[PDB]
RNA sequence: GCCACAGAG
DNA sequence: ATTTTTTTGCCTTCCGAAAATTTTG
DNA sequence: CAAAATTTTCGGAAGGCATGCTCTGTGGC
């Protein structure tokens, strides 16, 4: 593949390009897009389960042809690698061979009660705080 | 601490002490030494350290207590539910009663507060202020005498409205099961129940049957099984309740029955609401809602968290865990009051949620939006509804919390380790078995991230190192390592850690409580109370003031864990 | 009769291995004159079969005999009769001459 | 008391404790040819009742755990028939003295 | 010589020290601010940590001179405390040998404590 | 200091 | 990068392999 | 009745110990 760059990784190529293709998928698999979470929680709105929101491999490596941010030529095989890659970070799903489509989850990382789930509104303890939780006690 | 720290500092100001003991003992020691005093505290301690003990032997084996001690704090721990017992004889006519630990108690002193606030939520009672008060005290009096009678309960209030609104309140609590009959069941185990049970079952088969030994074991453990779920199922058939009619006729439950909590409703509560915070993430808010009314529906007669059969050690056999398996996922399906369509969600929305918009179907509570929605649920990818006809559905429990499961085992590993730690937990559990370069091939990241991200995961036991030896001597420069990542290992470390969590906050508290006893108690009086800024100091009053904060924080934390460790517990 | 100890301690039983062995170290010390008093014998034959069964003067025969930790340690394998000790968590009761 | 003739399998030996209340006591034809209790080394075992037990241990003063032991599966022990915590007189005949008693314990 | 040879990732300087630290370095998210229903929450802990540790049920931790002065009259007694066996038991859920230290024929109160909404802990 | 043999009764 | 040994006996524990026995179909 | 699981028996190898108890010298690394 064109990812190899002398004889490693580019890393940042990758994450150009995971952006952009989760950046389209998020596009195709929502009514409006994120200016429909934009405005609040409550005013977003979903597609029907008959809608075919799910994004196929073919429509992804379209767009990112027509786009040619990525200079190279990608194969199918590469396109749906990376999405793979997407799917493993969990910023999408898998409902079909072939097709994908972005979870909520993702959508609200980029902007009560505590939940595990949105442990990124959650706030770091203040230091000299004696009672503080760690992960990494009782194995240290 | 840049510069060097003293052995001296690492003892005094860290947890080194309190991470050589087992979480199931500290914890349990820990909760019991907080509510009931040391001596309890020692018993139960005696009793998750050596198993099950005689009074005898209790005594023998806890130096400074006397048989008088032991048997009045066993009393005490038996009142609560704190522990079994179970009286046998033996051959030579000797009888002796042993005393075991159950967790049954021990979780109703960990979660009665949370326990307090879902009989608060879930009765809706929130609107009026005097049935909400009078809810919360008859739990709380519940749940801190273990076990209580209605004529005892009443027999301290005057007022006739008073009593006659409090047994209103009592058979409400019962029909919606969050308050069931205690008896011996509940002090009997699990397994001594089980054996007796099969015991009996099989001298009953009499001699020289034609049929082999298989046949008579399957035979004897098959009515063995009808008999214990028969006896389990025993405090919610509501036989409590029946008694109608003495005079006005209403329905009352009996003055001569001892009500206690019943801590499966309440696991079953914690379930749906785990259940709708991982809906929450997936489809929509308004999708939420609905799955949160579907699930609160359905929540009483839902499966148990941990059937009781699977604590018998029948599971030493491959055809009894299949067995259970297909009857959990039959039970899951076929119970009449589990199944559900949109008619029946739609006489309990509430009146602010709408619907209306919340669909667009290209690029008033009406009957089709909701079928939508139950439609969207039943068709998203994790599995929060399925389908057995089309327009009915139910909650596949046995198909869902393995998901909730690993769901909430990434997101910890996510929110500790880093993003990049559940990449590659999750890169390693899509394909079973995997080289590094296979890693680096199926996830677009450095190999020395990749090195360095599985070498942090394996210290959680999250990623298991499979060695491939390729010489006589299995050498590790020779041999080639892949990595497999074991569900199991991860989830029982995972459960200890917040275990013993929970377990080092309860202990920080209750050090910091025993340092500050003296202000504490000058604090905790009656005519203090009320006048705290008048009759004390004013640096008695920071410190009273930083020492409720820092006990609030503590049990704030206590609750996160709890919404976090249960999901281990399912 | 038999000159071996074991075979008669499987077939008659304890207390005629313990005529055995006093009547075999007996016609060993008689035959090459030694002359020493039998009660000496008796005492290592009843050593040698209190606790139910031949146990023999060996680093094994101790092992069984002997509870102690410092009395075996000091004797042969002192690494593993420690460690095992030390796992084991037995208690060493100061009772023994070494 | 059960006599087989040439061999037992190992199946039917974890049987036999089977009956809570009642013994069972399995024994061969090929050892029964000669009685051992005859034989001149295997000197006078005489069991001894509860009382006779405890007479002894409150004569020496001692616990049931510090007399010498006798096996059970011991030959003798098997003719008699000892159970667990019995214990039996035995009358040696030393040279050097004559007639003495020794006692001994089932384990 | 054992201390020559290195992998090929690390290098001759960064190694030699092993320094474990013994204070984590890992929190979880639980550690953020306490909200309303939180601080509710953690008042019913404490409200009912309270009313068991005064309950009848405590089994406590294993100047009353025999002076006697003019002022010892005229003094009032601390509490009258209900002990272990001043509550209505129900037998059949106890073993037997568990009676004698029960009162099986004394006199039995039940105790009750009220729930107070308000909160009890001071900021 | 560790090994190595050499002797004495 | 061809290639000696340099006492003799006794003892327990382990560990496949094969045999013996019971147990499922 | 014979296929399959469980248990026992039987070997060869792998370990370990012993190969006195004290005492007096030298020679080389
Ligand atoms: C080819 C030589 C085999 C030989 C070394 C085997 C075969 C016969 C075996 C003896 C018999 O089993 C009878 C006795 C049984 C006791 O338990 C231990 C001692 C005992 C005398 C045995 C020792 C040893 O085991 C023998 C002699």
């Amino acid at each position: 593949g064109p990812w190899f760059t002398d004889g490693e990784l580019d890393i940042e190529f990758i994450n150009s390009l995971l952006t952009i293709v989760w950046r389209f998928i998020s596009e195709n698999t929502f009514p409006n897009g994120f200016k429909n979470f934009e405005n609040g929680p409550k005013k977003n709105v979903f597609y029907a389960p008959n809608v075919k929101n799910y994004s196929t491999t073919q429509e992804i490596l379209e767009f990112i042809t027509a786009a040619q941010v990525a200079n190279v030529e990608l194969t199918p095989s590469n396109i749906r690698s990376l999405c793979e890659v997407l799917v493993y970070d969990d910023k999408l799903e898998k409902v079909t061979h072939d097709c994908y489509r972005v979870t909520l989850e993702s959508i609200l990382q980029m902007n009560e009660e505590f939940s595990i789930f949105n442990y990124f509104k959650m706030f770091p303890a203040s230091k000299h705080d004696k009672e503080v939780v760690y992960f990494d006690e009782w194995t240290i | 601490s840049e510069k060097l720290v003293t052995p001296e500092d690492v003892m005094t100001i860290s947890s080194l002490e309190q991470r050589t003991l087992n979480p199931d003992l500290f914890l349990y020691k820990e909760l019991v030494k907080a509510h009931l005093g040391e001596r309890a505290a020692s018993v139960i301690g005696m009793l998750v350290a050596l198993g099950r003990l005689s009074v005898r032997e209790l005594v023998e084996k806890i130096d400074g207590m006397d048989v008088d001690s032991v048997k009045t704090t066993l009393v005490s721990l038996t009142q609560l539910r704190c522990v079994k017992y179970l009286q046998e004889t033996a051959i030579s006519g000797k009888k002796t009663t042993y005393y075991y630990y159950n967790e049954e108690g021990i979780h109703i002193l960990l979660y009665s507060g949370l326990i307090i606030d879902e009989i608060i939520t879930q009765m809706r009672v929130n609107d009026e202020e005097e049935h909400k008060q009078l809810v919360a005290e008859i739990v709380q009096n519940v749940i801190s005498l273990g076990s209580l009678t209605v004529e005892d309960y009443l027999s301290s209030v005057t007022s006739d409205s008073m009593k006659y609104t409090i047994s209103s309140l009592f058979v409400q609590l019962c029909e919606m099961g969050y308050l069931i009959q205690i008896s011996k069941l509940h002090y009997t185990p699990i397994e001594d129940l089980w054996q007796f049970l099969y015991e009996k079952h099989y001298k009953n088969i009499p001699r020289n049957s034609p049929l082999s030994d298989l046949k008579k074991r399957s035979q004897a453990k098959m009515n063995a099984k009808t008999d214990f779920a028969k006896i389990i199922n025993k405090p919610n058939e509501l036989s409590q309740i029946l008694t109608v009619d003495p005079k006005t006729s209403l329905r009352i439950v009996k003055p001569t029955v001892s009500l206690t909590i019943n801590l499966d409703r309440f696991m079953k509560g914690r379930r749906s609401k785990q259940l709708i915070n991982l809906a929450k993430t997936r489809v929509g808010s308004v999708t939420a809602q609905v799955y949160k009314i579907a699930l609160r529906l359905t929540e009483q007669k839902s499966p148990k968290i941990r059937d009781p059969l699977t604590q018998t050690g029948l599971l030493q056999d491959l055809e009894e865990a299949k067995s259970f398996q297909d009857e959990a996922e039959l039970v899951e399906e076929k119970t009449p009051g589990l199944t559900f369509n949109a008619i029946d969600l739609a006489r309990h929305l509430p009146a602010e949620l709408d619907l209306r918009g919340s669909l667009l179907s290209r690029k008033p509570h009406s009957a089709s939006l909701i079928n939508s929605h139950l439609k969207i649920l039943a068709s998203s990818n994790f599995p929060f509804l399925n389908e057995t006809k089309p327009g009915v559905y139910y909650v596949p429990y046995s198909k869902l919390m393995p998901v909730l499961k690993s769901s909430v085992y990434e997101y910890v590993i996510a929110s500790t380790l880093g993003p990049s730690a559940m990449r590659l937990s999750r890169c390693i559990r899509d394909n079973k078995l995997v080289s590094e370069k296979i890693i680096n091939s199926t996830a677009l990241m450095k190999e020395k991230d990749i090195r360095s991200t599985l070498a942090s995961l394996i210290r959680y036991n999250s990623v298991e190192i499979q060695e491939v030896p390729r010489t006589a001597d299995r050498s590790a420069s020779r041999a080639v390592f892949l990595f497999r990542c074991k569900e199991t290992h991860s989830y029982n470390f995972m459960r200890q850690n917040l275990e013993w969590n929970m377990a080092n906050l309860l202990f920080k508290k209750e050090k910091l409580k025993q340092e500050n006893s003296t202000l504490l108690k000058k604090a905790n009086r009656d005519d203090v109370k009320g006048r705290e800024n008048e009759l004390l100091l004013p640096s008695e009053l920071n410190q009273l003031k930083m020492v409720n904060e820092r006990e609030l924080n503590v049990f704030a934390r206590l609750s996160r864990l709890l919404s976090l460790w249960e999901v281990f517990q399912m | 009769t038999t000159n071996h100890v074991l075979e008669v301690f499987s077939v008659l039983g304890i207390e005629a291995a313990r005529y055995s062995i006093i009547r075999e170290i007996n016609y060993t010390m008689s035959n090459h004159g030694m002359s020493v008093d039998p009660r000496h014998i008796q005492l290592l034959g009843d050593v040698m079969t209190y606790k139910g069964e031949v146990l023999g003067i060996t680093r094994f025969g101790l092992s069984k005999m002997r509870d102690s930790v410092l009395q075996l340690a000091s004797f042969e394998k002192t690494t593993d009769h420690l460690f095992d000790a030390a796992f084991y968590m037995k208690k060493d009761a100061v009772e023994g001459v070494s | 008391i059960f006599v087989y003739q040439n061999n037992i399998t190992p199946s039917a030996m974890k049987l036999v404790p089977s009956i809570p209340p009642a013994t069972i006591e399995t024994f061969n034809e090929a050892a029964l040819v000669v009685n051992i209790t005859h034989h001149e080394l295997v000197p006078k075992h005489i069991r001894l009742s509860s009382d006779e037990k405890r007479e002894l241990l409150k004569r020496y003063r001692l616990k049931e755990s510090q007399l010498p032991r006798i096996q059970r599966a011991d030959p003798v022990a098997l003719y008699l028939g000892l159970k667990r915590g019995e214990v039996v007189k035995i009358i040696r005949k030393s040279e050097t003295s004559g007639r003495y008693a020794s006692y001994r314990i089932c384990m | 010589n054992y201390m020559s040879n290195l992998p090929f990732g690390l290098g001759y300087g960064d190694v030699g020290k092993n320094h474990i630290t013994e204070f984590p370095s890992i929190p979880l998210p639980i550690n953020g601010p306490i909200t309303n229903k939180e601080r509710s929450l953690a008042v019913k802990y404490i409200n009912f940590g309270k009313t068991v540790k005064d309950g009848p049920f405590y089994t406590g931790s294993m100047t009353n001179d025999g002076i006697e002065r003019y002022s010892d009259k005229y003094l009032k007694k601390r509490k009258i405390g209900i002990s272990i066996d001043d509550h209505p038991y129900n037998l059949n859920l106890f073993p037997n040998e568990l009676y004698n230290v029960m009162g099986i024929n004394k006199k039995k109160l039940l105790a009750i404590s009220k729930f107070n909404n308000a909160d009890d802990v001071f900021t």
